[PDB]
């Protein structure tokens, strides 16, 4: 299954939610790139919630 | 107590049941009449600025209106950019699209036609969608009209084909920024009437609840965009009564091409500006050279029937002796129009105009109320 | 079972990762 | 089972879109009436080897 | 006449120049011409109030032809029997026919309505405790009755069973028609069901029109209503037994119709299966039941041959007890030898004549009416075909010219040599092979029928397709089918007559018809109801193929333009193919060569103690 990602979409879904851009900044420069977190972040639970 | 086709034939051939037959007719067109029966001259803005806001979303895709919406508030907006800078030559026009949340402008405030329909061409070829947004609109539409002079009105009339919109602020506060800059909007929604169109409209024109305009099929559409070329009515509080400085050019007739000061190519005719003796292609325009306003007096004169409206003729009773047999302006065979003996003589085709007391007919009735604007009658009497 | 539909959706989210980076 | 994520950086909309409408004239083309049956065959030779 | 001139032009019209009749003034309102040489009526469906005239024509009149701008339609005495028995007197049906005409109607057309409309309803044919009677409401009618005399120990008398039919044809002669309709709502000597429909099965509402023809007057009339293959003919049956609550039973062409009829009482209408059996050589078991469902083939039931003792008791089962309802579906094999009396061995108050194809080639056809009853309803197949109900099939006639060798063959053998002959031209070959390449690469799924086995598997061995025919086994049968079905390198099946028949097939789009059993109008819309069901039809554009491969100037053109009658009095267009484009280039060339063409023309020609137990 594929889904597709805009970067409006990213930049609504940091607008929207301030909880991923808080994951974001603390997680994508540090360990893991964006679409690794991207993948973790929608097989997470907080995307569920 | 059963099935519900196994009861009885439907019988359809037996539900239709079945000399004065015209005066239905008549009496439909007296009531259509009788709507425009007050007119008195109301001051217009002969000077607009207008915005034409497309809108461009999911929502214009639906099947309602044959062929599909966009394409034909498209090629009506292309009829409507032909009449109204045939009719208010002198006026200014920016078309703007609502395409994804974002306000598109698909042509700057100018006075040529043809690059709006060049414009309204290059739209119909792409498709719509998205989700549409007043408020982007509004707000270019507000940016478009900073810059145009206070002797002229400025208006943005918008088609809005959607039911909801998405805004990135505030839209009361854009609302009472168009309010404070003076500048009317009218919108034609096309499904339904929207909460905030309706607020705008009303709050924009000085509360006049009027300005909202929602269709009802395909000829209405036509009525309304046709209403829509007429210039609105100016309020008694507003008072930029300005003096305009424009300049009449003569047109040149030259065997050798020369270089245009509009668009710097060869163009073989031209008017010179008779300020700067610069020479422009197209009329009426702002000279590129001066910033003074060309014009010819055909396109005073095009506008100036709007100052003085003529009265409605009235049609005459058919107990009063006729003035004449035949129409003053085509001596039309007036009917008698007896339907029988005893129905008498009825609806006498005999329209009567006020300032010179002379009949026409239905025809002349329309051709000298819309298409000419002076009774032939008013100025065949020796005043 | 368990272990290997979990180590399958790690490397299925490490070959996203290095696809986006050789596209990148 | 697997998940699998698309980032465009906004420039490859247009070719989604082209091949949505590649797909869509292909598909027109697969049902489209044949040149024999739109078109009046007697007027040319007749079939043969 | 009305003392009208005949003109000059007037002198080539047979008695029909109807200018006497004064056209009225207000006559742009009324969409009717009526011809009083044979009550043949001309209806436009354009003018104002034109479907007023339309439901009232199809409700009185059977269609002769219905095409898009202009119908036409016959008086006959059955459907002024429909008309009238579902109420509907003689005098508001002249009225407004007189109304909605242009023409005043003649006295002779006046005559000829009173004379059928009157005297209806005076016999009737009623069945108790298996025994069939006759009733009368006068006295009289009895007595008149003298002539053939079959009588056997209000004013009712007992008729013999295998006889019936020559009582309905006697009195059908006199102007005295026999009816026969159930009061299922007063009956109460069968014992009632309790069979519905399911709350989430739809009914598409010409089957609904189609059922209030039948239950017009609220009780059940006997008659035959014909609709298109896959278009849900099953369902009309369904909804009829569920809405007679009585024993149904149903009588199939084939066993896998059989099954599949079971399938149909077993999901789209609540029957629970204790009330329904099979009566079949695999499946005997009968329904413990006071009252329930059996279906089963015409075969077991009209065999005049040594049946078996289980066999036999199912038959007296059948004869003894009393049915109120029976379903014979495709009815056109009813006026047979034997299926003829499948409706005096079984005892049913109704009769239910469920088809898609109304033709046959002797007129025993027309005994129909004698068999089951009056023609119900009658499907208009463009109004089916334009709401996507059934696909939009594209008649066409791929014309194959002849070579001189053996087109000289042709002229010089007999008709049965002959017949293989034109069937094994190689330009049919071509041109079969072409469309094949055609219809591949644009995905469509093609059945190619051909009646000759010799020519199917000339056709299996030349072009490299699966072929089925009669005696193939039926586990290979099944797997060509399911290769067709899923597998897609496979989408060109060759089939013999079996195809022909109501025999379960996967859904096709395109359609090759090479050869035919000579010229019958039953087999072309047997095989095209088989691509009628397809799965594109909500598909915008999507249009059906059927192509029509003939060999130019033989029996072909005679047989195919008496086979598509039926099909273009239904409505489709046949058109035309002289020329395919793509002989000059194609790949794959067949019989090319002069040798190999001639060498094919020899093969058609040449065509036609317990030791000595051990010791031997
Ligand atoms: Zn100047
Ligand atoms: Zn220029
Ligand atoms: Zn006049
Ligand atoms: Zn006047």
């Amino acid at each position: 299954v594929n889904v597709n990602l805009s970067r409006e979409k990213i930049l609504n879904i940091f607008e929207n939610y301030p909880i991923v851009k808080k994951a974001y900044t603390d997680n994508v420069p540090k360990n893991f790139k964006e679409p690794e977190f991207w993948a973790r972040f929608f097989s997470s639970k907080l995307f569920r919630k | 107590g059963g099935y519900a086709w196994e009861d009885e034939i439907k019988r359809s051939w037996d539900l239709v049941k079945v000399m004065a037959s015209l005066v239905a007719s008549i009496v439909e067109a007296r009531k259509k009449r009788t709507a425009k029966k007050n007119i008195t001259p109301y001051q217009r803005g002969i000077i607009r600025s207008l915005i034409l806001t497309l809108d461009c979303s999911e929502a214009m895709l639906e099947k309602d209106l044959r062929p599909n919406r966009h394409a034909m508030i498209i090629q009506y907006a292309i009829d409507f950019v032909h009449e109204f800078f045939d009719q208010n030559p002198i006026s200014q026009m920016g078309i703007i699209i609502m395409r994804n949340g974002l306000a598109q402008l698909v042509s700057q405030v100018s006075g040529n036609p043809q690059d709006h329909i060049d414009a309204l061409k290059s739209i119909r070829k792409q498709e719509p969608k998205g989700n549409p947004s007043l408020q982007n609109a509004l707000e270019m539409a507000r940016g478009l009209l900073l810059p145009v002079p206070a002797h002229c009105t400025r208006e943005v009339l918008i088609v809005f084909g959607s039911l909801s919109t998405t805004d990135p602020g505030d839209i009361h506060q854009t609302i009472d920024s168009l309010v404070s800059e003076k500048i009317r909007v009218k919108v034609l929604g096309l499904s339904a009437q929207v909460a905030i169109c309706k607020e705008l409209c009303k709050a924009t024109n000085y509360g006049d609840e009027s300005f909202y305009k929602i269709l009802l099929d395909e000829t209405h559409l036509k009525e309304l965009f046709n209403e829509a070329v007429t210039p609105l009515p100016v309020n008694k509080i507003n008072k930029g009564f300005t003096l305009v400085k424009m300049g009449f050019p003569t047109r040149i007739f030259e065997d050798t091409p020369t270089f245009c000061s509009c668009h710097s190519k060869l163009v073989y005719g031209g008017y010179f500006c008779p300020n700067c003796h610069s020479k422009v292609c197209s009329l009426p325009t702002v000279c590129p050279c001066c910033d003074l306003m060309l014009i010819l007096s055909t396109h005073l004169a095009r506008s100036y029937h709007h100052l003085m409206p003529l009265k409605t003729f009235a049609e005459v009773p058919t107990t009063e002796k006729f003035r004449s047999e035949d129409c003053f302006s085509c001596q039309s065979r007036f009917p008698i129009l007896k339907n029988h003996k005893n129905g008498k003589l009825l609806t006498s085709s005999r329209y009567r105009c006020e300032d010179c007391k002379q009949e026409f007919c239905v025809d002349c009735d329309v051709f000298i109320h819309e298409i000419l604007h002076n009774c032939p009658g008013c100025e065949s009497k020796p005043v | 079972d368990n272990i290997k539909m979990t180590l399958q959706q790690i490397i299925s989210r490490y070959k996203d990762a290095d696809i986006y980076e050789e596209k990148r | 089972a697997t998940l699998h994520i698309n980032i465009t950086t906004a420039s490859d909309e247009v070719a989604q879109r082209e091949l949505q409408e590649r797909q869509a004239e292909e598909k027109r083309k697969q049902n489209a009436v044949p040149e024999w049956h739109k078109q009046s065959t007697i007027g040319k030779t007749a079939l043969g080897r | 006449p009305a003392d009208f001139v005949p003109d000059s032009v007037s002198g080539m019209f047979r008695s029909h120049d109807f200018s006497y009749l004064r056209l009225r003034p207000d006559h742009a309102s009324r969409p009717l011409w009526i011809s009083p040489s044979d009550g043949r009526i001309i209806l436009e469906s354009f003018s104002p109030l034109a479907e007023q005239a339309q439901d009232f024509l199809v409700t009185i009149a059977e269609p002769i032809s219905r095409p898009s701008h202009i119908h036409e339609y016959k008086i006959t005495a059955y459907s002024l029997y429909a008309a009238v028995s579902v109420g509907l007197e003689t005098d508001d049906i002249i009225s407004v026919l007189d109304r909605l005409s242009k023409v005043p109607v003649a006295e002779s057309i006046i005559n000829f309505i009173k004379g059928a409309t009157i005297s209806y309803g005076k016999v009737k044919l009623v069945i108790k405790h298996n025994r069939y009677f006759v009733e009368t409401t006068q006295a009289d009618i009895l007595q008149m009755l003298l002539n053939d005399s079959v009588i056997g120990p209000v004013h009712s008398f007992e008729i013999a069973n295998e006889s019936v039919e020559v009582v309905k044809k006697r009195c059908q002669e006199i102007d005295y028609p026999v009816l026969e309709e159930y009061d299922f709502r007063n009956d109460h000597r069968n014992p009632d069901l309790d069979i519905d429909l399911k709350p989430s099965t739809q009914i598409r509402p010409y089957q609904e029109k189609s059922l209030s023809k039948m239950f017009g007057n609220g009780r059940a009339r006997s008659g035959i209503i014909v609709l298109p293959c896959g278009a849900g003919k099953t369902l009309v049956g369904i909804t009829a037994a569920c809405t007679i609550k009585k024993s149904v039973i149903v009588l199939c062409t084939s066993s896998v119709s059989v099954m599949q009829w079971r399938q149909q009482f077993l999901q789209w209408c609540t029957l629970q299966p204790e009330n329904c059996a099979v009566f079949t050589s695999d499946n005997k078991e009968m329904f413990q039941t006071e009252s329930g469902l059996v279906v089963s083939t015409y075969s077991m039931v009209a065999n005049t041959r040594n049946r078996s003792h289980d066999s036999q008791k199912v038959m007296d089962f059948l004869t003894g007890r009393e049915w109120g309802f029976i379903i014979l579906d495709e009815v056109h094999v009813v006026p047979a030898a034997m299926f003829r009396r499948v409706v005096s061995t079984i005892a049913a108050h109704a009769k239910l004549g469920l088809t898609a194809t109304l033709v046959r080639e002797d007129d025993k056809i027309g005994d129909l009416n004698f068999l089951i009853g009056p023609k119900l309803y009658e499907a208009n197949w463009m109004e089916l075909s334009q709401k996507g109900h059934i696909a939009n099939v594209q008649c066409a006639e791929v014309w194959c010219p002849m070579t001189a060798e053996f087109y000289q063959e042709y002229l010089r053998e007999t008709a049965r040599k002959r017949m293989l002959l034109y069937i094994m031209n190689p330009t049919k070959f071509q041109a079969c092979q072409f469309l094949i390449q055609y219809h591949e690469r644009r995905g469509d799924k093609i059945i190619v029928f051909s009646d000759n086995v010799y020519a199917l598997q000339e056709y299996a061995l030349k072009m490299g397709k699966p072929f089925i025919y009669g005696s193939t086994p039926q586990q290979e049968r099944m797997n060509i089918l399911q290769n067709f079905q899923y597998n897609d390198q496979i989408n060109t099946i060759f089939l013999s007559k079996v195809g022909d028949t109501s025999i379960d097939l996967p859904e096709a789009t395109c359609l090759i018809q090479i050869s035919s059993h000579y010229g019958s109008r039953r087999q072309e819309a047997q095989r095209l109801g088989r691509i009628l069901r397809a799965k594109r039809r909500n598909d915008e554009g999507f249009n059906a193929f059927f192509y029509s491969l003939v060999s130019k100037d033989t029996q072909e053109m005679y047989y195919s333009t008496k086979r598509q009658a039926f099909l273009v009095d239904q409505g489709y267009a046949f058109k035309v193919i002289t020329h395919l484009h793509g002989m000059e280039n194609i790949p794959n060339l067949a019989y090319a060569s002069p040798r190999e063409r001639r060498e094919l023309l020899q093969e058609v020609l040449l065509k036609n103690h317990p030791l000595i137990r051990k010791m031997y």
